[PDB]
């Protein structure tokens, strides 16, 4: 009764017998954005069908070597589906959302790893200049659905360790409890509305703390996939197609 | 009668503490089935497990203090944001307003995103020398969007819109309030993003993490003379951090800091948290 | 309170020509008028308005704004015009 | 931007150029925070 | 107070000032399909703001020998704007649409149009075989935005006469009384949701019955513009996308 | 206390009318400003001017009949829609259930687009030389999917699920009903579409118009006997609309007709809806 | 022509939705605007 989850959203709906728990970041709910709250003067459009349902990604082989992975949110969706028509055609936006990270493994296999929600999660440059001076390719900042590795897990790519970056929401895929970690996000900005193509809010992060290990004759591709799902969504400014 | 599905909380909760908790008496637990020592940390929750229920304790009437350790009296002491160098014989100096330079005040602030206060800066002019020379200076606020000086006498000077402050070297030190004068609701520290649309390059993108709701404009200084006096002076400028709310934390940094807007480090030598033992089976 | 911008600000008009907008009867359809932003304080038709001369000492404006085009024309002539907004994410517009 | 949505149609013996005079104002909701100087002014002497 | 009006739907919005009046086609209003009526069993998605609005067409010169033309709806917005990215993600459609004819001209010009709404329009070949047989193209039947001259206009393309086709939803653009026509029209078809992409509803034709003439000197080019808009419009059946 | 903008009729009118309308008596106007004679046909819609008020009228108790042309005493007359041949010595004869075949039914069809009815099938069948020869026959019914005959004896004339009728040409003719066999909710008699997705052709697209919501199965025919008997017949089949609702008008077909399923015409002869005359100042 | 300025608001060109507005409207006033000092003379004094 607390293993055994189903989750419908749309028309779309994810089982599991061996989850955990459920995390609300920060306590929170996705809603709309109220009348004292709101600076536009225009009405917004709500498809509450065709934009909130789950979006599955594609999936990443775990190995011995990871040094782990991260994605931007909203900016994996952009270029998929009815939210990404509604991302391109509107100027302002506003949503939230309900991740979810499957990754199955034996009896036999060992491993965990850390899927947290980190907000504004600035990527850091790689150099010993004090200007000029290294800046990340745009391809790193805003990756897309195919994601990034990390190059230095250890501070997060951006001088912040790992260690303390449990005070994000967050939960762990441990291979001998559970195989699935929901995290579901409010909209944490500082604007009420702001756009989808230049500022994408947080980056979901899994990185593999302890490394995967498994005795010989076992299953050697392990895939982690990722199914993330909007929440609430609601766009404005309607205009030509920007991407 | 119409179309029918046209039709159609949290969990925190705050409590007002005084001091610290205090320690109810224990006693020992014999039985089968209820559990407080085990955990489990893959829920994304901390452990519960308060000392009542692992040891025997007693009555403790605790009356410690809570109250320095809040976000208002953690932020309200001023420090140095920034130094301006000012040698007449261009005659002026400027400085724009951005406290990420110095990094006693800049570490206290990353430990949060969103941040929303007012502040109230002083100025320290001394000479090179240690100071003391009977001497006037002037203070301008240059908001983003007004004309800089660009002279020693430009007209510029007049202020007859934006705030200004005459002081002399020899008096006390200069003191005012600022409000909260960001467009946005919040300043935030870590901006995710771009600020303008366009095909952003691959090599050396300077415009990413540029966050233009936090620029506040421009301070410029002059001695307020028609010859050119020749004395070498410094302004130091301390901002204290009053009214402070504070939103979403993330961690502290523990890499050494590189550039004042951007978070770079270097990759080829990174710092272990923790400083090195001899084994992991003894203590000291 | 209404007044006027200076929408013909090119290099050729030179004195009162230039606030008034040009039409005539063109041979193609779907074609273009006349074009300018919308920020009361920048170098540009709205510096000659009493919004964009008080917008000039203050910083951080806000709200709404409103164009009004009058025409003056004759009596016998006809036509209609589409007058359109886009919000930023992009460039002017090419076509209609 | 200004477009024709369909042209300008005019009967014989009249002009074919006509002009439009194009106004500016703001809405009941405007407002503005921060009173600075304007950059529309120079001088360079005290105006003897 | 009747030759003035303004029509705004959405973010958009119609002046006239040389009207003659608005027509309902067969007396109501386009609403969305009641829980009597309805035979699918998913949520539809209701935009109402980003797909209910006025989408300018391309222009059509008039001239003096022209024998008229034919758009289908929906098929011209299945390629513009959200309505076509919601046409074409959705398997099912239900919307009304709100026509207007723009066509000015000074007091010397004469000729009238007739502007006229077809529900079914089949074109028809124009072959005297009895089976092979000569069949419309494709750019013929579903002409997209450009729409598609007639080359019998006095039998509709369909071997039914024009003298007979006030019996439809109409008005005129007579150049001595009025510069634009305005119909409003339900959702006309024998099944509560149908496709989009395959079956165009009805058809708007703009013919000219009494020429176009003006004396020596006048404007020589007098265009037709079309300004449609979707109204109560509904979608079903999400999947990938279609054109 | 929410978002608020989360929270945000006809014009006809029926009349049952038994008889013609009357008419009441008149006089005369001399007076400016109230005008009925002035319409404007630019508004779509007709004019509503009455003889009442165009000349000067009596008072007439009008009690003419309106029954005759309603449209279930329009369409309740049955008339010729298919001729099935027959010729024994394959030995049995299918036809695809397709009315729009004989022309005298099909163009006051096509006065609307969709019609919902109920049918009463009649089968006249002779032979060649006049009829009335004691032979036996089998009508069947071949739903769509359901297996059509391949021979004169073969096992389909079992006929243990669909609907069969047995009659001798020596009998009256049989006649049964039919109800409403479409899946949509009205025959639609113009489709302006195609049936499935794909890329459709410019040359010959015979799939233009094609609606399979009025395919409604196969009608076979056969001689119940052994040896095959020499003898050539022809089925008349008749269907009668009862119980008929018929929605959205249309113009009346003016031009010849020329396929069955497509509304196709020729463009070099075009018939002129209106018999020519010497001049139009002449009205003989 | 009229000599007034267009009265159009925005609820009636478009669809707006219910925006509770908390701007200040209060260092627009011809008090707070100026109310701030600026240079107005020069006075020059030589002396011997
Ligand atoms: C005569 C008085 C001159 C001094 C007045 C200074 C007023 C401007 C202060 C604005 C508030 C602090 C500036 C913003 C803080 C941080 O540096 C920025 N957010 C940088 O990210
Ligand atoms: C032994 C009885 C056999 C005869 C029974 C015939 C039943 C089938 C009749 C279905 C209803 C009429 C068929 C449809 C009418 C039109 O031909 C189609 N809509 C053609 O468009």
């Amino acid at each position: 009764s607390d293993r055994v989850a189903q989750l419908t959203v749309g028309n779309s709906s994810i089982t599991t017998q061996e989850a955990a728990n459920i995390v609300l970041a920060y306590g929170e709910w996705p809603e709309y954005c109220p009348d004292t709250d709101a600076t536009a003067v225009d009405k917004p459009t709500r498809p509450d069908v065709s934009v909130n349902r789950f979006y599955t990604l594609d999936s990443k082989m775990w190995q011995e070597n990871s040094t782990g992975w991260y994605w931007k949110f909203p900016d994996v969706l952009n270029k998929t589906g009815v939210f990404g028509q509604n991302a391109q055609f509107h100027y302002l936006y506003r949503s939230g959302f309900c991740l979810h990270v499957q990754c199955n493994a034996s009896k036999f296999h060992q491993g965990a790893l850390l899927v947290a929600v980190i907000p504004e999660f600035v990527i850091a440059g790689r150099g010993s200049n004090t200007k000029e001076a290294p800046h990340p390719g745009f391809t790193t900042t805003f990756p897309g659905t195919t994601g990034a590795t990390f190059y230095d897990p250890y501070v997060l790519d951006s001088g912040v360790p790992l260690s303390q970056a449990l005070i994000y929401p967050h939960q762990w895929i441990n291979l001998r409890t559970n195989n699935c970690a929901t995290v579901i996000v409010p909209y944490i900005n500082a604007v009420p509305f702001d756009s989808a193509i230049n500022h994408s809010n947080f980056g979901l992060i899994v990185i593999p703390v302890s490394p995967l290990k498994y005795s010989s004759g076992a299953t050697t591709a392990i895939p982690i996939t990722i199914t993330i799902a909007p929440l609430n969504s609601e766009f404005g400014g309607l205009r030509q197609a920007v991407s | 009668d119409p179309v029918e599905d046209i039709i159609h909380r949290a969990i925190s909760s705050a409590t007002n503490v005084e001091s610290a908790a205090n320690t109810t008496p224990s006693s020992h637990r014999l039985e089968t089935g209820r559990v407080p020592a085990l955990q489990a940390a893959e829920t994304g929750a901390t452990s519960n497990a308060t000392d009542e229920n692992m040891i025997e304790t007693r009555c403790v009437v605790n009356r410690n203090g809570v109250l320095e350790t809040t976000i208002n009296h953690f932020f309200s002491r001023s420090g140095l944001v920034g130094v301006v160098n000012l040698t007449d014989g261009t005659g002026y100096a400027t400085w724009d307003i951005d406290i990420m330079g110095f990094v006693q005040l800049r570490r206290k602030c990353e430990m949060f995103t969103y941040m929303r206060f007012n502040a109230e800066f002083t100025f320290v002019t001394t000479t090179e020398n240690g100071g003391a020379r009977p001497y006037m200076l002037q203070y301008m606020y240059v908001p983003p969007g007004a004309p800089k000086p660009t002279g020693r006498d430009a007209f510029q000077w007049q202020t007859a819109t934006n705030p200004s402050v005459f002081v002399k070297l020899t008096d006390p030190p200069a003191q005012v309030s600022v409000p909260f004068m960001s467009p946005a609701s919040a300043y935030q520290w870590f901006y995710d993003g771009y600020p303008t649309f366009g095909q952003h390059p691959e090599t050396s993108n300077t415009t990413y993490g540029l966050c233009p709701n936090n620029m506040m404009g421009t301070f410029a200084v002059r001695v307020v003379s028609r010859e050119a006096s020749q004395l070498k002076l410094q302004t130091r400028v301390y901002m204290k951090l009053k009214h402070v709310r504070a939103w979403v934390p993330r961690p502290i940094r523990s890499q050494p800091y590189l550039l004042k807007n951007f978070p770079n480090y270097d990759s080829s030598k990174i710092t272990n948290s923790a400083r090195d033992r001899s084994s992991i089976k003894q203590a000291n | 309170v209404e007044t006027i911008l200076e929408v013909n600000n090119t290099t050729e008009a030179t004195g009162l020509t230039r606030l008034l907008i040009p039409v005539s009867s063109q041979n193609k359809a779907d074609e273009l008028c006349a074009a300018f932003m919308v920020d009361p304080g920048r170098i540009g038709p709205w510096q000659s308005t009493l919004v964009g001369q008080i917008c000039r000492y203050y910083t951080q404006w806000s709200g709404s704004l409103k164009v009004t085009f009058m025409f003056t024309g004759s009596f016998m002539a006809t036509g209609k015009m589409l007058v359109a907004y886009s919000p930023p994410g992009s460039a002017q517009p090419a076509n209609r | 931007t200004l477009w024709y949505q369909t042209n300008y149609v005019v009967p014989p013996e009249t002009p074919g150029e006509a002009y439009i005079i194009a106004m500016g104002a703001a809405q009941d909701n405007f407002t503005l925070k921060i009173c600075k100087d304007t950059d529309e002014v120079t001088q360079q002497a005290v105006l003897q």
